[PDB]
RNA sequence: GUGGUGGAGAGGUA
DNA sequence: GTGGTGGAGTACCTCGTTGTGGTA
DNA sequence: TACCACAACGAGGTACCTCTCCACCAC
């Protein structure tokens, strides 16, 4: 409804959904953890989990 | 403060109970963390079982340190712990003040005594009725052993203020 | 007895404690060294500030931040069975809020070794 | 001592004898105000004081009257464990 | 029910019977009354077993118990206003309906 | 890491051809931001790998 | 030895970090009454854990050297009246 | 309370070993009323004060106490009656808890990182159903089978 | 925020493993003595 | 005459 | 800050009873 | 009308330890 005239692109969009879904997956997700530090050989296998 | 040390060792003896932990009091008690003028900023003490033990402790003590006045210790019981304690402090102090009393003359004055600890009966017409004697000599009983019971409980409390302090 | 003796098992463990500067309707909070109701020993542990001075072994109980409440203390101790060694301090603050003397000095001594590794590598 | 637990349906009637009170605001402690609101989940003319021995308006402080029900402060003063009850 | 019990040799519907009547005599002798099971009036948990803890912050984490009374309260509100201006029956249906 | 992209905004008249050509063209807004995975293989959120 | 309970049910909390007592499992009672050990199993459920007027009092008897253990009430159970009560359900003891 | 199994052959069936730390924690009030009997505690803040610096003094009270004192013992997975004994407890310095190797069997509880619950009988009417019900010594058979189990 | 470092000694209760899957919690740390020496005198320091 | 923990997710030990 | 509150995205065990509408 | 396929309810091990992370709107 709003005219080519009376919006601009940048106020047309809000990007506050897609930062908070990158967030919430990056700190909530099921595979997000905290990477474990005891051996370096625990990193290299966790990240190649 | 020694009498206030008393006061509170007695009062947990009685009120042993220690209460539940609160509730969403407590969230009162936090948004009173915010709030302003609350002023009730915890004084953090003592635990409360830690807070018991220690006046069960106090207690013990004054038992240990009254045990060569027997019945100072006696009279310190009636007049401030309850219970079992009070029940042994009432008759001991019955047994000094008045030992020859009748059946009746010892009812009269274990009542008595106990309207001087706050406990029924609460008035000197209600003794005379649960006692039949006549009101000039049960306030005359009762004057006396206002006097007696004041001056060893005040003999008792300065032999213990010492002590008290060395316990702190 | 060797193996203890030669400390061929033993290890660091690093652990940390934070603190904040909270608002309190009733208030707001401050990062103090005068501290009520406090022995003074435990004060000479700390600095003017209010804080651990860095390098100061720690056994249980000390108290490590100087937090002032209304006006009791928020101040912040090493929970019981941990004893070791501070090595770090790290504070932060919020735009609009004042430096401490603490952070004064760690920004000096960062601004020092950033000005003399570049002296060195254009030397 | 007591004995033979029992079961059985809620009669309104004794439903309403267990209740002190007929909750009507669905809100509950102010968090801008820190306490309970009449007719509130929590609401002190219902269930019972938050600090024990203490009335509404703190009319009656004392210990002394640990049942009595304050003018200003309806809500009957009392210990502060009856709110499980 | 009981004279109907051995009328109907059939198993089934004796079963049936037989359960109609168990029910009618748990009843009668209990001395509960059927009208109680649609209840007019119902209990609220005393506020220490549902309650509401705030955290560090000004965060505060409320039992799910609060909510679901927060909401029938609401609703139940909502049924009363409503009715006492004679709402369309659509709406005041619907009303029931939510509140169920 | 920051994120933008560039949009365009095309009105028409609905005449069913090329009408009203109004193609507002600017950068969006910064959508959010990339949490940009670490040389190492992970990525830090608030502070924690 | 003791501490903070839980305030729906004045029971231990469960962790190290909060200073917390073990929970004596479904299959430890269990194996507590394959034992003839009874009163040890009522101490364990009733006085050294859910019982507000018990705790305090066995910690003055026990500092005062009695084991007397006055039984109580658990708090739990209680707990649990209430809210099959407020399941609309009628609940009472026969005395 | 609890902690990891450590192997004590030096033990007899009937005794454990115990930490002190846990010892002192598990026994304060025991420890409270036994220093306000003997004297050297008036004040429980003087109590509290001595057994958080450790005096030799609170050693001597503290293995009085544990003397005769028998302890609870249990396991994680209590299959049977056998999965939790009665011990009576020995001091030792450490914080791993000695057990006797022979009772391993009854708890099937390997000393691969085993962790095992402590607990304290109080009445008198517990330390006595512990000492002549529960104690290692008395369920030598098992109640599966007459088969010895230690 | 603050940090704090602790040396952890190996002390008696603490669990010990080896590489092929051997796991074992050390018992405890007698002396240098009385662990078994060779002819040479050299002594072990594990007695799996 | 006063004493301070819900739920989810993930991982790990026996 | 203080009232006020409704669906597009999700469906991926494994028996073991128990009750039910369909057919012989 | 007594079997019977089909759908829904209801169970599915103890105990302990570590970490992070927590309703939206909205004049
Ligand atoms: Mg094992």
């Amino acid at each position: 409804m709003a005219e080519s005239e009376g919006l601009m692109p940048q106020d047309l969009i809000n990007a506050k959904p897609v930062a908070a879904a990158i967030k919430e997956f990056f700190g909530s997700s099921q595979l997000s953890q905290f990477m474990d530090q005891n051996n370096p050989l625990s990193e290299i296998t966790h990240k190649r989990r | 403060s020694t009498e206030q040390a008393l006061a509170v060792a007695y009062w947990m003896f009685e009120q042993q109970p220690g209460p539940r932990s609160s509730t969403a009091m407590v969230i009162d008690s936090l948004r009173e963390r915010f709030d302003r003028r609350f002023i009730e900023r915890l004084p953090s003490g003592l635990s409360p079982h830690e807070w018991q033990a220690q006046a069960v402790m106090t207690v013990r003590f004054a038992q240990r340190q009254l045990a060569a006045h027997p019945l100072e210790l006696a009279v310190v019981r009636a007049e401030f712990a309850r219970g079992r304690d009070f029940v042994l402090g009432l008759a001991a102090l019955r047994d000094w003040l008045k030992p020859a009393a009748g059946p009746i003359e010892q009812r009269a004055a274990l009542a008595l005594l106990m309207r001087m600890f706050r406990r029924p009966p609460s008035s000197i017409r209600e003794i005379e009725r649960l006692s039949g004697l006549s009101k000039s000599t049960l306030h005359r009983w009762d004057k006396e052993w206002r006097e007696r019971v004041a001056a060893l409980l005040r003999q008792a409390l300065l032999r213990l203020e010492e002590p008290m302090a060395q316990v702190g | 007895e060797r193996v203890v003796q030669e400390d061929r098992f033993t290890t660091i463990h690093i652990q940390e404690l934070t603190c904040v500067a909270r608002d309190t309707k009733l208030g707001p909070e401050e990062i103090t060294a005068d501290i009520p109701n406090v022995g003074e020993a435990a004060l000479n542990k700390l600095d003017e500030a209010g804080i651990v001075y860095v390098g100061a072994e720690v056994q249980a109980g000390d108290i490590l931040v100087g937090k002032v409440t209304p006006v009791k203390d928020t101040s912040l101790r090493v929970p019981t069975g941990t004893k070791g060694t501070v090595i770090d301090v790290q504070v932060f603050t919020r735009d609009g809020v004042e430096r401490d003397s603490r952070a004064l000095s760690i920004e000096k001594m960062q601004l020092d070794q950033i000005r003399k590794d570049l002296n060195e590598e254009f030397r | 001592e007591f004995d033979a637990i029992r079961i059985g349906l809620a009669s309104p009637e004794m439903i309403r004898s267990w209740s002190f009170g007929e909750v009507k605001k669905p809100e509950t402690i102010n968090y801008r105000t820190f306490k309970p609101e009449r007719d509130g989940l929590f609401c002190a003319k219902i269930f019972g004081p938050v600090k024990d021995y203490e009335c509404l308006c703190g009319k009656y402080k004392r210990l002394k009257h640990r049942g009595v029900i304050c003018e200003k402060c309806g809500v009957e003063v009392a210990l502060a464990k009856v709110r499980r009850e | 029910l009981r004279e109907e019990i051995p009328q109907t040799n059939s198993e089934t519907k004796i079963k049936k019977l037989s359960k109609r009547l168990k029910l009618m005599e748990a009843f009668q002798g209990s001395g509960n009354k059927p009208e109680w099971m649609v209840l007019t009036v119902l209990p609220v948990l005393p506020p220490d077993l549902r309650p509401l803890v705030p955290l560090d912050g000004g965060r505060f984490a409320t039992s799910d118990l609060n909510d679901l009374y927060r909401r029938v309260i609401n609703r139940n509100n909502r049924l009363k206003r409503l009715l006492d201006l004679a709402a369309p029956d659509i709406i005041v249906r619907n009303e029931k309906r939510m509140l169920q | 890491v920051p994120l933008r992209v560039k949009v365009r905004l095309i009105i028409f008249d609905r005449e069913s051809s090329n009408k009203a050509i109004k193609d507002i063209k600017e950068q969006e807004v910064y959508m959010g931001e990339i949490p940009l995975m670490t040389e190492n293989g992970t990525f830090i959120i608030n502070g924690t790998e | 030895s003791t501490g903070s309970y839980s305030l729906v049910t004045q029971q231990p909390l469960g962790g190290k970090a909060q200073f917390g007592g073990q929970r004596f499992g479904e299959m430890e009672v269990w194996a507590l009454e394959a034992y003839g050990a009874a009163y040890t199993l009522q101490e364990m459920l009733t006085v050294k854990s859910d019982d507000v007027n018990g705790r305090t009092k066995m910690y003055k008897n026990i500092v005062d050297g009695d084991h007397r253990m006055e039984a109580g009430m658990p708090e739990s159970f209680n707990v649990l009246i209430k809210e099959i009560r407020s399941l609309g359900i009628d609940i009472e003891l026969e005395t | 309370g609890r902690s990891v199994i450590t192997v004590g052959p030096t033990l007899r069936l009937h005794q454990c070993g115990l930490p002190k730390k846990m010892a002192l924690e598990l026994f304060k009030p025991f420890i409270f009323g036994k220093l306000e009997g003997r004297g050297m505690a008036t004040t429980i803040k003087a109590a509290k004060k001595m057994v958080e610096r450790e005096l030799p003094e609170v050693w001597d009270v503290l293995a009085e106490v544990i003397r005769e004192h028998p302890v609870l013992l249990n396991r994680a997975p209590t299959l049977h009656r056998l999965g939790i004994q009665a011990f009576e407890p020995v001091l030792i310095e450490g914080k791993a808890i000695q057990l006797h190797p022979l009772v391993c069997a009854a708890y099937n509880a390997d000393f691969d990182g085993d962790q095992m619950a402590v607990h304290v009988p109080l009445t008198l009417e517990a330390q006595l159903e512990a000492r002549a019900l529960m104690m290692s010594t008395n369920n030598i058979l098992s109640p599966a089978n007459g088969e010895p189990i230690i | 925020k603050v940090y704090l470092a602790i040396k952890r000694r190996i002390q008696p209760g603490d669990k010990m493993a080896g590489r092929h899957g051997n796991k074992g919690v050390v018992s405890v740390i007698m002396p240098v003595e009385d662990m078994p020496h060779d002819a040479n005198g050299t002594p072990v320091d594990i007695v799996l």
